[PDB]
């Protein structure tokens, strides 16, 4: 299912809360996940049911959304939260699809 | 829990390459495996999946007929036999672990990355 | 929806076919019942031998030797014959006549 990361590049100061989006072309449900590709590192799973939190993930990574609109809200941006965030649908249709988004990006804003 | 890959390699176009992904710290037979591809400046893109046994194997639409995912659940190795490599397969190949539950088709723990570059 | 009903019907048909492969008069009457229910219903979904129904089936099955046995039986039925529902019902006909 087409997933659109509207925020894309995001100039935000560290220590602040950052909201994102992942618009689906079709009605998926709760079958959407979120990822974090930190620079110089492998991706990691943050949320796996568009509301939950994966094991080993701090409670500041929270999300919401159950239809075609999805949103990941990360709070108190540390040095490693400035990464590229992907959203993956895993909708239980036949044939099964593993579709990512383009990748929204959170960056440090300056003057 | 750890997924250690084989490291990058240089291959000519139209050639073949066998990636590896040695898993440790858990039971390899109890976890579904995945291959995720990232081209330079394109983003993440799933290419392969294999089940707990070889009962199910799924491929992306761009990789069907060319690539083959296989696993050895007694040697804890996951392969991706690569065949007829084009110029758009210069990418970084990630080895991902799927969560328990066949409905929850997410990529839980990832490998170290493997830059496959064709020339 | 219609697609969700079709996935439920093919999912339950595969689950009950797996359970029936693991009484022949009641099974032949069952396979005659499901085949008449196929004509009121009747291809990305039913492509060769039900590849894409794997996660639907094993949400409720959770034993992959059953799925691998079903896929091997359907693959050898396709090899013996040389869309996917008709191969299954001719395979279920060979089980029922035994």
């Amino acid at each position: 299912i087409v997933l659109t990361q509207s925020p894309a590049t995001l100039s935000l100061s560290p220590g602040e809360d950052a909201t994102l989006s992942c618009r689906a072309s079709q009605s998926v449900g709760s079958a959407l996940a979120w990822y974090q590709h930190r620079p110089g590192q492998s991706p990691r799973l943050l949320i796996y049911d568009a509301s939950t939190r994966a094991t080993g993930i701090p409670a500041r990574f929270s999300g919401s959304g159950s239809g075609t609109e999805f949103t990941l809200t990360v709070s108190s941006l540390t040095s490693e939260d400035f990464a590229v965030y992907y959203c993956q649908e895993y909708k239980n249709s036949v044939p099964p699809t593993w579709t990512f988004g383009q990748g929204t990006k959170v960056e440090i804003k300056r003057t | 829990v750890q997924l250690v890959q084989s490291g990058g390699a240089l291959v000519r176009p139209g050639g073949s390459l066998r990636l590896s992904c040695a898993a440790s710290g858990f039971d390899f037979s109890d976890f579904e495996m995945n291959w995720v591809r990232q081209a330079p400046g394109k983003g993440l893109e799933w290419i392969s999946y294999i089940s707990k046994i070889s009962a199910a194997s799924f491929y992306a639409d761009s990789v069907e007929g060319r690539f083959t995912i296989s696993r050895d659940n007694t040697k804890n190795l996951l392969w991706l036999e690569m065949t007829s490599l084009r110029d758009e397969d210069t990418a970084v190949y990630y080895c991902a672990r799927d969560l328990p539950g066949y409905l929850e088709r997410v990529f839980d723990l990832w490998g170290q990355g493997t830059l496959v570059s064709v020339s | 929806s219609f697609y969700a009903f079709f996935d439920l019907w093919v999912k339950n048909l595969l689950i009950d076919s797996i359970n029936w492969k693991n009484n022949c008069k009641c099974f032949e009457n069952w396979a005659k019942t499901k085949e008449n229910e196929w004509k009121k219903v009747k291809y990305k979904k039913l492509n060769n031998h039900f590849q894409g129904y794997f996660f639907h089936v094993m949400k409720e099955l959770n034993k992959e030797e059953k799925w691998y046995k079903l896929m091997e039986d359907l693959k050898e039925k396709i090899d013996s014959s040389n869309g996917a529902i008709k191969v299954l019902f001719d395979h279920l006909k060979d089980i029922a006549e035994r």
